[PDB]
C-alpha cells in the first residue's frame, strides 16, 4: 500500500457533499482518479499533471496537493447514481520510467436515497405458475436497515433501491421467503428491523 | 538519484 | 551557465535497428542496450551517483518505429539521402614510445545511423581492448561516433582507420603514423 | 542492402539558463534529417515545423491530456533530471594537462612550429595564450579549437608559429575553470 | 476498444486456463490485474511493448506472453482456489491513463460437479399494494445455482427496462455456513399499476448463467450446467 485512501467506506445521504483522500509516500507527479460501477471496470474521472491544479468535471474537482503527495476529490450534490468505488492513482518518477500507474485501494461509496414520503408496508406476492409465495417488505425510510435470519430456512435478502424515472418516486425494498409452513410475512422482517 | 523518461508520443 | 540535457532516440527501417541514450552538453549520459534490455552507463561512476530502470524506455521506440510506419507513407515513400562521415584520427595524449596512449577515430556528420570501421595495424586488421561509443546526435541531426584503441607507440607499426558508409564509394581511410 | 532507408528521430530537449531560473521544454520529432513537429514549452502546444507534420500538431493538440502532460515537463522532467546529475555533469571538473613540444611544416632542417598540448579536461570552456620572452605572441597562433573526446573529456592543440631561437624561453599558459590560478609551462628553445 | 474472453469462466483445480484481452487502439502498454475484497487492484505481469513482459504484485502462479501489441495472454499455470478473482486488463497509449475491460469473473473448483443452474420464478404483485400505494412491483427470484455466474434482465413488451428495477448486489447463500454454498437472487421491477392491470403487457424475468462448456468433461447423470437462459414470465391481469 504506496498509496493510502482515506475513507474507504462512506454514506452520504442525496444532495450531501463528499471528500475523499489519498496520499502518496513518494513525491508524485501526476494523479488519476477512477470510478467503478458495479459489474463494470474503472474508468478515468479526472486527470492532474501540474502541482496545486484543481481541475473539474461537472460536479466532480480533484485537487494536486503542492506536498506532491496528498490528493483530494470531491463529489457536489450527490445523487444516487454515484454510488461504487472510486479508485486514486499516481506516478512517481520510478512509475513512469516503467509507465505504471499505482492505485489506492479505494472508497466505496453508498449515496442513500431521499425517501420523501415514506410508508412501510410488508405484502406477499404469488408464483404465476404454482402455492409458491413471497413476502417483499417496501416503501421504508432510507434509515431503516434490514438483517438476515438466524432461522436459516428463512432466506432475508438486503435492502434495494428503485428508482421510477419520470415519476419522481423512489423506493427501498427488501424481500424475504421461506418454504417453512409456519411463515408469516409479518413476522418475518420484524426481527430484522 | 533517478532519472525520468519523457513519454513519445504515438500518432495515428 | 547555460546547459542542454537530450533525450535522443530513432529508429531505422528496414534495419529495425534503434537506440534510447541521454545527452548532457554533448556527452552521453546513458544509453539503454536494447538487446540486454538494460542501461549502460557511459562512465561507470554514473551507474553509483544515479540510476534508471525504464521499460517504457524500450516501449518509445516501439512508438518511434510505429511513427516511423506512418510518416514513410506520408512523404509518398521519400527515403533518407546517405550523408558521408568526415573520419579523422588523434591520440588521447601527446605520443610517446614506450608510453601507452589510445587512439580515437571520429567519425562525424553522417546518416542514416549505420557503419562499418575497423582499425588496421600494418594493414592488419586488430581488435585487442577496441572500444566503440553508440551513434551520438548532432545539433544538425546528423550522428558522430566515437572509436577507441588503446595502445603502444612505436616506429614500426602502422595505424589506419576504415569507415565504410553508403554515402561513400570506397571504404575510406585515414591514416596515422608516429 | 542497396535498400532505401527510413529514419525517424525524438529528441526531448531540456534547455537550461542560470542553473533551473530559466526552463525550456522541446518535444521535437523528426523524419530523415528534418524535423516536422514540435512541442515548444515557451508556446504550450504542438505547431509544425513542415507541412508534413500538421496532422501530428492537430491531433496531439486536440487531447487535452497530453499538452497538460508536457507543459509540466519543465517541472516534472527538466529541473528533476538537472538536478539528479548536477553533481557529476554540471559541478564534474577535471584537470588539464598541458605538454610543449615543438613540430615542423614542411620537412626542414629547423623547427618553424611549437605546439601547446592541452588534454583530458571538463568542462570545456578554456583559454590558452602564448608569451615568448614574457611578451604574449597575438599574431601568428593558429589554434585547434575545442575537441569532443566523447568520454567526458576535451583537448585542443594551440600552436604558435614561430622559428625557436636559441636562448629564447616560451611559456604556454592555460586558464580552465578547475584550475584556481593560471597554469603555466616553459619551453626552452 | 479493449475486451476480454472469456467474460465468465468455471474451471477445474490443477488446469491450465488462460484469459485473452484484445485491444484494436495499437496501444504499447497493457496490463493484467486481479480484484479482490480488501486487496483492490493488484497488478499480475504488464508488458510496455511487444516482446516485453515484466512481473507485478501478484506473479507468481501465472504466466503472460506478448507476441503482437493486440493480444495480452495472461494464463494461469496450474490453477489453485486461491487464483478465484475478478481479472481485468487495461491499456495506455500514452500512460499514466489506463483503459480498463469488462472484467473476467474466474471461478476455480474442486469438482465440477458443485456447478448448478439457477431456477428462476416471477411473482406477480399483491392486490394490497395495487390499492394502497396505485403501483405494481414484481418480484423474481432465482435460486439453486452455483458459482455466481448470473446476469439478471427484466424485460417488458420484449424491450430490456431498467427503470424502476432493483436487483439485489449481492447474493445469498442457500446453506449459509458452507463454502460451497448454492446462491439464490431476487430482483424487483415496480411499473404503475393500471401498466399491470392491462392484461396487454408481458413482463419477463431473464438469468443469464454462464456454466461448464461444451469441452468440459460430464461424467454424471444430472444435464451438464452449461452456459444457458433460464426465464420466467407473467401476463398482466384485470
Ligand atoms: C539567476 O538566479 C539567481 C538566483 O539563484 C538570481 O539572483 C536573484 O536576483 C533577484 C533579483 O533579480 C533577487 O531578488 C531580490 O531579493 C531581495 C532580497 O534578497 C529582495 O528584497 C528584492 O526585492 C528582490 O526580490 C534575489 O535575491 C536573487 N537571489 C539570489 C539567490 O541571489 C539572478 O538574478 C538570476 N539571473 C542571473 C543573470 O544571475
Amino acid at each position: 500500500q504506496q498509496l493510502n485512501q482515506s475513507p474507504q467506506s462512506m454514506f452520504i445521504q442525496e444532495g450531501e457533499d463528499v471528500s475523499m483522500n489519498c496520499t502518496s509516500s513518494s513525491i508524485f507527479n501526476t494523479w488519476l482518479w477512477y470510478k467503478q460501477e458495479p459489474g463494470e471496470g474503472p474508468v478515468l474521472l479526472i486527470a492532474l499533471y501540474k502541482a496545486g491544479e484543481l481541475t473539474s468535471n461537472g460536479r466532480l474537482t480533484a485537487q494536486f496537493g503542492i506536498t506532491r503527495k496528498d490528493s483530494f476529490l470531491n463529489i457536489s450534490a450527490s445523487i444516487p447514481s454515484d454510488v461504487g468505488i472510486y479508485f486514486c492513482a499516481g506516478q512517481d518518477v520510478g512509475n513512469t520510467n516503467a509507465g505504471k500507474s499505482t492505485f489506492g485501494d479505494g472508497t466505496t461509496l453508498t449515496v442513500k436515497p431521499n425517501i420523501q414520503n415514506p410508508d412501510p408496508a410488508v405484502y406477499q406476492l404469488r408464483d404465476s405458475k404454482s402455492d409458491k409465495s413471497v413476502c417483499l417488505f417496501t416503501d421504508f425510510d432510507s434509515q431503516t436497515n434490514v438483517s438476515q435470519s438466524k432461522d436459516s430456512d428463512v432466506y432475508i435478502t438486503d435492502k434495494c433501491v428503485l428508482d421510477m424515472r419520470s415519476m419522481d418516486f423512489k423506493s427501498n425494498s427488501a424481500v424475504a421467503w421461506s418454504n417453512k409452513s409456519d411463515f408469516a410475512c409479518a413476522n418475518a422482517f420484524n426481527n430484522s428491523i | 538519484d533517478r532519472y525520468r523518461l519523457n513519454y513519445s508520443l504515438p500518432t495515428g | 551557465e547555460e546547459h542542454v540535457i537530450i533525450q535522443a532516440e530513432f529508429y531505422l527501417n528496414p534495419d529495425q535497428s534503434g537506440e534510447f541514450m541521454f545527452d548532457f552538453d554533448g556527452d552521453e549520459i546513458f544509453h539503454v542496450d536494447m538487446a540486454k534490455k538494460e542501461t549502460v552507463w557511459r562512465l561507470e561512476e554514473f551507474g553509483r551517483f544515479a540510476s534508471f530502470e525504464a521499460q517504457g524506455a524500450l516501449a518509445n521506440i516501439a512508438v518511434d518505429k510505429a511513427n516511423l510506419e506512418i510518416m514513410t507513407k506520408r512523404s509518398n515513400y521519400t527515403p533518407i539521402t546517405n550523408v558521408p562521415p568526415e573520419v579523422t584520427v588523434l591520440t588521447n595524449s601527446p605520443v610517446e614510445l614506450r608510453e601507452p596512449n589510445v587512439l580515437i577515430c571520429f567519425i562525424d556528420k553522417f546518416t542514416p545511423p549505420v557503419v562499418n570501421v575497423t582499425w588496421l595495424r600494418n594493414g592488419k586488421p586488430v581488435t585487442t581492448g577496441v572500444s566503440e561509443t553508440v551513434f551520438l546526435p548532432r545539433e544538425d541531426h546528423l550522428f558522430r561516433k566515437f572509436h577507441y584503441l588503446p595502445f603502444l607507440p612505436s616506429t614500426e607499426d602502422v595505424y589506419d582507420c576504415r569507415v565504410e558508409h553508403w554515402g561513400l564509394d570506397e571504404p575510406l581511410l585515414k591514416h596515422w603514423e608516429f | 542492402d542497396t535498400r532505401p532507408r527510413f529514419l525517424e528521430q525524438v529528441k526531448h530537449e531540456c534547455h537550461f539558463f542560470n542553473g533551473t531560473e530559466r526552463v525550456r521544454f522541446l518535444d521535437r520529432y523528426f523524419y530523415h534529417q528534418e524535423e516536422y513537429v514540435r512541442f515548444d514549452s515557451d508556446v504550450g502546444e504542438y505547431r509544425a515545423v513542415t507541412e508534413l507534420g500538421r496532422p501530428d500538431a492537430e491531433y496531439w493538440n486536440s487531447q487535452k491530456d497530453l499538452l497538460e502532460q508536457k507543459r509540466a515537463a519543465v517541472d516534472t522532467y527538466c529541473r528533476h533530471n538537472y538536478g539528479v546529475g548536477e553533481s557529476f555533469t554540471v559541478q564534474r571538473r577535471v584537470y588539464p594537462e598541458v605538454t610543449v613540444y615543438p613540430a615542423k611544416t614542411q620537412p626542414l632542417q629547423h623547427h618553424n612550429l611549437l605546439v601547446c598540448s592541452v588534454n583530458g579536461f571538463y568542462p570545456g570552456s578554456i583559454e590558452v595564450r602564448w608569451f615568448r620572452n614574457g611578451q604574449e605572441e597575438k599574431t601568428g597562433v593558429v589554434s585547434t579549437g575545442l575537441i569532443q573526446n566523447g568520454d567526458w573529456t576535451f583537448q585542443t592543440l594551440v600552436m604558435l608559429e614561430t622559428v625557436p631561437r636559441s636562448g629564447e624561453v616560451y611559456t604556454c599558459q592555460v586558464e580552465h575553470p578547475s584550475l584556481t590560478s593560471p597554469l603555466t609551462v616553459e619551453w626552452r628553445a | 476498444g479493449i475486451t476480454q474472453s472469456p467474460r465468465y469462466k468455471i474451471t477445474e483445480t490443477g488446469r491450465q486456463v488462460t484469459l485473452m484481452c484484445h485491444q484494436t487502439w495499437s496501444h504499447s502498454y497493457m496490463f493484467w490485474y486481479r480484484q479482490d475484497l480488501g486487496h483492490g487492484l493488484r497488478l499480475i505481469y504488464y508488458s510496455a511493448a511487444a516482446d516485453i513482459t515484466d512481473k507485478g504484485e501478484v506473479p507468481d502462479g501465472y504466466v503472460v506472453s506478448r507476441s503482437k501489441t493486440e493480444n495480452f495472454p495472461l494464463t494461469l499455470e496450474s490453477a489453485t482456489r486461491s487464483q478465484t478473482s475478478v481479472y481485468f486488463c487495461a491499456s495506455s497509449g500514452v500512460p499514466p491513463v489506463q483503459f480498463f475491460g469488462p472484467g473476467t469473473r474466474l471461478t476455480v473448483l474442486e469438482d465440477l460437479n458443485k456447478v448448478f443452474p439457477p431456477e428462476v420464478a416471477v411473482f406477480e404483485p399483491s392486490e394490497a399494494e395495487i390499492s394502497h400505494t396505485q403501483k405494481a412491483t414484481l418480484v423474481c427470484l432465482a435460486t439453486g445455482f452455483f458459482p455466481d455466474h448470473v446476469e439478471l434482465s427484466w424485460w417488458v413488451n420484449g424491450k430490456e427496462v431498467h427503470s424502476g428495477v432493483c436487483t439485489d448486489p449481492q447474493p445469498l447463500k442457500e446453506q449459509p455456513a458452507l463454502n460451497d454454498s448454492r446462491y439464490a437472487l431476487s430482483s424487483r421491477l415496480r411499473v404503475s399499476a393500471t401498466f399491470w392491470q392491462n392484461p396487454r403487457n408481458h413482463f419477463r424475468c431473464q438469468v443469464q448463467f454462464y456454466g461448464l462448456s461444451e469441452n468440459d468433461e460430464w461424467t454424471q447423470d444430472r444435464a451438464k450446467p452449461v452456459t444457458q437462459i433460464v426465464s420466467a414470465e407473467a401476463w398482466g391481469r384485470a
